[PDB]
């Protein structure tokens, strides 16, 4: 059971801020570390290959390094983070040597930095009840919910019934919307749904929540704004079932 | 991407078929090769690797290789909409993996029933705030944006109710304006609904 | 382990004639460990620019350098190999005459 | 006719100084042709024949990767080995490695080939087939279940039939003025005595290529062993190769037994008599 | 250089 976990998944950070990334490796030995960058619509770009011993390869990137503090720690970081730096940072990990084993990514950091904290909202979040026509036609219920004007545009929507947390039945946008397709720096909305038996939302028992994690600012980061800074957040919305 | 090039897509299979994703690796010296899935936002995953002639089977993909002329390819027996991902190819040039841009795949699932109807759903939230549902049409039909501005409407999409055996296309507009209208004039099937 | 105490060749490159330029070459090969002292003398004072072979082997593990440097020879000159290994119990002096 | 590449991979520990010694060096017949030597200022693979300089900078520059990988699991190696063989930290080690490929004068593979010592002696080695494994001894024995486990012998032999010869290949219609092209040896012969009747004489190739070179003693009259004694071929410092075979005669005057030298470069096997 | 099949002892 070999695994690699990396550390912080979702980050929204400043031009000129220090970024720190970090992976652990479990389960094997020695072996070669590598980060990778992904941007949008593009394959993983190499930035570090490391063997157990030190550095075997770098594609020299501007404004990063990396070490290894243990065996099976490894660590990307930037002294000051330039926009270019955005992006989707990806560790792996194979087997000591020249071989097949391992190649297995972790679950990845997503960084955005921004030069502006100003635009940074976080979604408001609106649960819509099932149509009481649709109820009758098909004996299906569906709602809606809506994440709306949240920027930059990563958040991670969920449901929950009863407070616990369903998936048969959901679908979720797979990218979110510019709510203004002209401004570059357009907020976004992304809508889901959950479908279930018209008799199950009938049952007041019943309870529903939508529920949307947003990333967005650190609580020590620049801010001149008179709204609460817009750090990282939970914002839900939430109904009940209902009869006539 | 001169050293591994596979086309973009997006390319449509539908459910149940062949898919079929090809890759052209220029380093003459790779000896081994990998195949990677990418679902939206998450970190590509190890579908799997080869590193002779030939083809290789694991259950339902098979990964090919021939080294005369540096073609690579996968193939997705009895494909299901959950297949629906990027597809990105893999060389190892000595020691590190070089990847392409991947192909991104679309499963158009298979509507047995439908039963296209536009829907009006209301705010929980006590307010003159609406949302249109343009749901159980079948997979022939694709869903336009509105290029009238403050108005949204969402792309299609696809949810299992895994234990009902029953699949549905969902697509949702809104706005928030004072005059909007479910009869949003937008390639339209049919309509089951006139409100009231 | 093993340990293989080292062949030694001392010779010229091209045919040495009197007064023409030319490479000094020491042969070493057969020998366990790699770690090896060789040196090439002028009338038996050690030669200061001196170079080797990159270190390959054989189908026995066994190491080969081939040790160089290029030289006039002199009618009276006293070139030779000196060489030491760990299978030495002490250093192994090898002369250079032309014809062998 | 026939020809080969190999790969040849050195490292030697050194209890204190970190980092051991790894020199890694490249050869297709007798031609050397990329090196690595992990004391060296470059930390590259570095080109030593005029032809695989024409290879690309990706060329070079994954071939430096994988020498140092190598060099890096040889590190590992050494560590490992000592634990398995109850050795303590200070006293120096040696791990070798070699592989490559032979093919016959149709360039098709022959024969591929997968070896590792340790302190000087077999380790570990791939058998004639490329699927079976002779181990030495009971540390051996563990390396061996390891790299079945995980398939090796399949991984080198895709490595060794197909690209180790597709490159052969490759190098040998690319450095073709080199690596094909047939030295014939130059021809001496050299009498010695004492100044009371005592001699022997040996002919001599000089500047040859490539390096096998039989040279024999006709023994005017024989049976087929034949006493000679000879030094080992051993290399010019250029290009060329040079050797010698000495038969003992009548202590004075006989020209009763004469060399046969057959070597590649040579139509007719060359036959030389005695005189100033 | 080989690309597969090298591992550690």
């Amino acid at each position: 059971s070999q695994t690699i976990h990396q550390w912080p998944a979702t980050l929204v950070q400043p031009v000129g801020s220090p970024l720190s990334l970090e992976c652990t490796v479990e389960g094997t030995s020695n072996p070669n570390l590598y980060w990778y960058r992904q941007a949008a619509g593009r394959g993983p770009q190499l930035l570090f290959y490391w063997g157990p011993f030190g550095q075997i390869s770098s594609e020299v990137p501007q404004n990063l390094s990396a070490s290894r503090p243990q065996d099976r720690q490894f660590i990307l970081s930037s002294k000051k983070l330039l926009l270019s730096d955005s992006g989707f940072y990806l560790c792996a990990w194979s087997e000591t040597g020249l071989g097949m084993g391992g190649w297995q990514f972790g679950e990845g950091s997503r960084l955005t930095v921004l030069e502006d904290l100003k635009n940074v909202f976080p979604p408001e979040v609106a649960v819509f009840e099932p149509s009481e026509a649709e109820i009758s036609h098909t004996q299906k219920a569906t709602l809606v919910c809506l994440a709306t004007g949240f920027y930059p545009d990563h958040v991670e929507l969920s449901w929950w019934v009863n407070g616990k947390e369903v998936h048969s039945g959901v679908c979720t946008d797979p990218q979110p919307l510019k709510e203004q397709p002209a401004l570059n720096d357009s907020r976004y909305a992304l809508s889901s749904r959950l479908r279930v038996s018209a008799t199950f939302w009938q049952d007041p028992r019943n309870h529903f929540r939508c529920q949307v994690q947003f990333y967005g600012l650190s609580e020590n980061d620049e801010w001149t704004q008179d709204r609460a800074k817009p750090v990282t957040q939970i914002v839900s919305a939430e109904a009940w079932g209902r009869a006539d | 991407q001169k050293e591994v090039e596979q086309n973009s897509g997006p390319l449509s299979v539908p459910e149940g078929a062949i898919a079929s994703l090809n890759c052209t690796y220029s380093f003459l010296g790779s000896q081994s090769f990998f195949w990677y899935r990418q679902y939206s936002g998450k970190s590509p995953e190890l579908i799997m690797f080869t590193y002779r002639e030939g083809d290789k089977e694991d259950g339902r993909f098979t990964a090919q290789l021939n080294k005369a002329s540096q073609h690579v390819s996968l193939l997705i027996r009895d494909s299901q909409p959950s297949d629906s991902a990027t597809y990105l190819c893999a060389v190892n040039d000595g020691g590190r993996l070089t990847f392409g841009d991947g192909t991104t795949l679309t499963v158009k699932p298979n509507i047995q029933n439908p039963d296209p109807a536009v829907y009006q759903l209301r705010d929980s939230k006590s307010s003159d705030k609406s949302v249109c549902l343009f749901t159980d049409f079948d997979s022939q039909t694709n869903v336009s944006q509105s290029k009238d501005s403050d108005v949204y409407i969402t792309d299609k999409c696809v949810l299992d109710m895994r234990s009902m055996d029953f699949k549905s296309n969902s697509a949702v507009a809104w706005s928030n304006k004072s005059d909007f209208a479910c009869a949003n004039a937008f390639n339209n099937s049919i309509i089951p609904e006139d409100t009231f | 382990m093993i340990q293989r105490t080292p062949k030694i060749q001392v010779y010229s490159r091209h045919p040495a004639e009197n007064g023409k330029s030319n490479f000094l070459n020491c042969y070493v090969s057969g020998f366990h460990p790699s770690d090896i002292e060789v040196d090439l003398l002028k009338n038996g004072e050690r030669i200061e620019k001196v170079e080797h072979s990159d270190l390959s082997f054989s189908k026995d593990w066994s190491f080969y350098l081939l040790y160089y440097t290029e030289f006039t020879p002199t009618e009276k000159d006293e070139y030779a190999c000196r060489v030491n290994h760990v299978t030495l119990s002490q250093p192994k002096i090898v002369k250079w005459d032309r014809d062998m | 006719g026939s020809h080969s590449m190999r790969y040849f991979f050195t490292s030697v520990s050194r209890p204190g100084r970190g980092e051991p010694r790894f020199i890694a060096v490249g050869y297709v017949d007798d031609t050397q042709f990329v090196r690595f030597d992990s004391d060296a200022a470059s930390q590259r693979m570095e080109p030593r024949a005029p032809w695989i300089e024409q290879e690309g900078p990706e060329y070079w520059d994954g071939e430096t990767r994988k020498v140092k990988a190598h060099s890096q699991t040889h590190r590992v190696d050494l560590g490992t080995l000592r634990g398995y063989y109850n050795q303590s930290e200070a006293g120096s080690h040696t791990v070798q490695r070699m592989y490559g490929c032979d093919v016959g004068s149709d360039w098709r593979f022959l024969r591929g080939y997968h070896q590792y010592a340790y302190d000087g002696k077999d380790y570990i080695a791939l058998k004639e087939d490329l699927r079976s494994w002779t181990a030495a001894d009971m540390a051996a024995q563990t390396t061996k279940h390891k790299w079945e486990a995980a398939h090796v012998a399949e991984q080198l032999r895709a490595y060794l039939e197909g690209t180790c010869v597709e490159w052969l290949r490759r190098y040998l219609e690319n450095g073709k003025e080199t690596l094909q092209r047939t030295d014939a040896p130059k021809t001496h012969m050299t009498h010695h005595a004492v100044s009371d009747h005592e001699a022997t004489l040996r002919c001599w190739a000089l500047s040859f290529y490539p390096a096998e070179i039989t040279l024999t003693w006709q023994r005017d009259g024989e049976d087929q062993t034949q006493d000679t004694e000879l030094v080992e071929t051993r290399p010019a410092g250029d290009g060329t190769f040079q050797k010698w075979a000495a038969v003992v005669v009548p202590s004075g005057q006989e020209q009763r037994y004469t060399c046969h030298v057959q070597h590649e470069g040579l139509p007719k096997p060359l036959t030389l008599r005695w005189e100033p | 250089a080989a690309g597969i099949g090298i591992l550690t002892v």
